[PDB]
DNA sequence: GGTTAAAACGCGGGGGACAGCGCGTACGTGCGTTTAAGCGGTGCTAGAGCTGTCTACGACCAATTGAGCGGCCTCGGCACCGGGATTCTG
DNA sequence: CAGAATCCCGGTGCCGAGGCCGCTCAATTGGTCGTAGACAGCTCTAGCACCGCTTAAACGCACGTACGCGCTGTCCCCCGCGTTT
């Protein structure tokens, strides 16, 4: 059976294992490294998608669009820190106006 | 002179997106110069990557690698 | 090959009745690739500083703790530990 | 005899830009570090570590104050103010 | 596209581009300019001005490290 | 409360090295806060490296590695 | 028998660079010419920086080269300043610089 | 236990570009740091390039590409010239 | 445990930070004319891409041996201290 | 033109930059082997080019008052110096 089934994850362990063994990072890899990394990736993906869905429902939509990803990421304290130097195509910016410009 | 193709209202539009209320008359040339410099750097890196790859066409992945080298990661064109 | 189907399988678990566009799918693909590269490179450095041949779950955990912010890092470590425990048990 | 306000300020500016020594006292800095290092209780430190920390901190503060002075000048002021530091750190990306 | 082609001619004659390769350049440039203006507006406000001046742009670039 | 040990004369000397002529009376607290934040970040990273290394003593190379991680790249300590 | 450094006419060690490449997890194979090229580049950079360092030492009437001299040499050259724009040198200090509006 | 360094090589270079000039230990350490830093930068860039084109071998061509990408202005030109000269002399 | 460099506290009053005003004209809101940015349609093909030789090249192994890191005296480049003539401020 | 800072010439003597001598280990050479990849060849599709078309958009001009600016009065607070801990 697949290692993901044993680990109860959703991302493929085996492909991560092959990428590690192939990407010239070290001489050896422990059995647990790919599973841990896959778990981390799954958690991060789930977090991003949850915030994206919340952003989408907030605008009466059923399909997640890059603008929604932008709003979700930038409307979060820690994800913005994690993705401070990343530009999202067709993402736009956050609506805000400086208080010294409104009449 | 294709730098003049970056129209005055286009720069006003970018500023409006940025949240600028009133624009001075010299902002446009300064922005033209800045954009020219930035594009020159990025294109230089991209063509360097291409020539190393022996290609004649300039792939989008090369632009992505160049932007990464500058330190501006771009999601979408992978 | 990519992570598209895996992203879907993740998406349907946190939002059943929703969809996602191909552009968003590519963005997520880039994000997964980027995080993987970051963590892997950090682990490779750590394994070099101690002159050890093998990258281990401990190395990945060190990298995660270094790279992510706190509240996020804590949950990441918890999930990884649970997964690696279930892998053997 | 008195030197007019600002003259001795320029004298200090010159002499301290000429010199290369450290400005912060070692004992207070060491106490500060060993206090805020309590992350992991009962830690031990190499001296070179504290020396590198002091070096980096003084360098970072100097670099920050340079931009602070630039901002204050842009504001057509001689005196620096906290808002100048806040602007510097905002633009700097912190 | 014409501007990109023109400035690329200075590095290698007789080049060819991908549509996406140009779209990515346009995206990055628009984002860069948007960020630059965002900082410049703060600079101008700190100067107690509504109008935005080239000196503000220069200050933004200087402080940012460009 | 050892943050008060970063004395007003010390901050004034650092500013002088920075090229400041006139200093407001409120700069010192802000400077203390900024120094505290920076030191906390660096020390957290250093302690992380030390704990991974299985060491009681925090070495200088660890401080260097943290600074390299944050993008400072201090020379002169190996 | 002659050293590869001697065979290449360089002063930096080809062999140590080769070993560091092959023991640095960079690729499966290393080209026989890569270390020679790299050693040449490093030797050129070293000579380039040391020239300005010695010029600074002569300007300051000193026989020894000190970190303040290295700071002056690096920051007084534009290309080096761009190359090392994120490097802090211990005991290096800063450049004398006073704004024209601060002094009468 | 013995450890590697670059001190003697740097001193030999200095004795070539300044026959009468001393260098302090702190300066020597800084120079070691600089040499190590540049070596790491170039090597990592070369590995990244070698990975982009799916090549097992890092050759002088990749190193030259890396140097060209990494050094600004005429400095890259002179660096390339020096490396090419050294390689050419090496072959003969 | 001792030395003394240093930090903190008081004071005078000059520096400049601030609120307020009248003024000039730059950029805003609006209009009519002109431009050429995008569509889509048809067409060619440069050049990216997928099948396959074989030897140029590097990895690896043995044996040799001298290049590089170190220990230990060596000695002069430099800071430090002193008396003095001399810019600069006020 | 007082007087606080600064540079200048000179003597003292030390500590750190260096030469010499030992000896690990690592750098060189000769040799074997597998295969990386440079190359030879066949395939075809996005890019590029021309054309008629719709119309999206830029631009010049009119003209108003918003706001950028120079100047003034004044009081808020910072420096420069002396004293104490």
């Amino acid at each position: 059976k697949t290692r993901s089934s044993r680990a109860g994850l959703q991302f493929p362990v085996g492909r991560v294992h092959r990428l590690l063994r192939k990407g010239n990072y070290a001489e050896r890899v422990g059995a647990g490294a790919p599973v841990y990394l896959a778990a981390v990736l799954e958690y991060l993906t789930a977090e991003i998608l949850e915030l994206a869905g919340n952003a989408a429902r907030d605008n009466k939509k059923t399909r997640i669009i890059p603008r929604h990803l932008q709003l979700a990421v930038r409307n979060d304290e820690e994800l913005n820190k994690l993705l401070g130097r990343v530009t999202i195509a067709q993402g736009g910016v956050l609506p805000n106006i400086q208080s010294v410009l409104l009449p | 002179d294709n730098i003049q193709g970056i129209t005055k209202p286009a720069i006003r539009r970018l500023a409006r997106r940025g949240g600028v209320k009133r624009i001075s008359g010299l902002i446009y040339e300064e922005t033209r110069g800045v954009l020219k410099v930035f594009l020159e750097n990025v294109i230089r890196d991209a063509v360097t990557y291409t020539e190393h790859a022996k290609r004649k066409t300039v792939t989008a992945m090369d632009v992505v690698y160049a932007l990464k080298r500058q330190g501006r990661t771009l999601y979408g064109f992978g | 090959e990519s992570y598209a189907i895996y992203v879907y399988k993740v998406l349907k678990q946190v939002h059943p009745d929703t969809g996602i566009s191909s552009k968003a799918m590519s963005i997520m693909n880039s994000f997964v690739n980027d995080v993987f590269e970051r963590i892997a490179g950090e682990a490779s450095r750590l394994a070099h500083y101690n002159k050890r041949s093998t990258i281990t779950s401990r190395e990945i955990q060190t990298a995660v703790r270094l790279l992510l912010p706190g509240e996020l890092a804590k949950h990441a470590v918890s999930e990884g530990t649970k997964a690696v425990t279930k892998y053997t048990s | 005899h008195r030197y007019r306000p600002g003259t001795v300020a320029l004298r200090e500016i010159r002499r301290y830009q000429k010199s290369t020594e450290l400005l912060i006292r070692k004992l207070p800095f060491q106490r500060l570090v060993r206090e805020i290092a309590q992350f992991k209780t009962d830690l031990r430190f190499q001296s070179s570590a504290v020396m590198a920390l002091q070096e980096a901190s003084e360098a970072y503060l100097v670099a920050l104050f340079e931009d602070t002075n630039l901002c204050a000048i842009h504001a057509k002021r001689v005196t620096i103010m906290p808002k100048d530091i806040q602007l510097a750190r905002r633009i700097r990306g912190e | 596209q014409r501007l990109v082609r023109e400035i690329a001619q200075d590095f290698k004659t007789d080049l060819r581009f991908q549509s996406s390769a140009v779209m990515a350049l346009q995206e990055a440039s628009e984002a860069y300019l948007v960020a630059l203006f965002e900082d410049t507006n703060l600079c101008a406000i700190h100067a107690k001005r509504v109008t935005i001046m080239p000196k503000d742009i220069q200050l933004a670039r200087r402080i940012r490290g460009e």
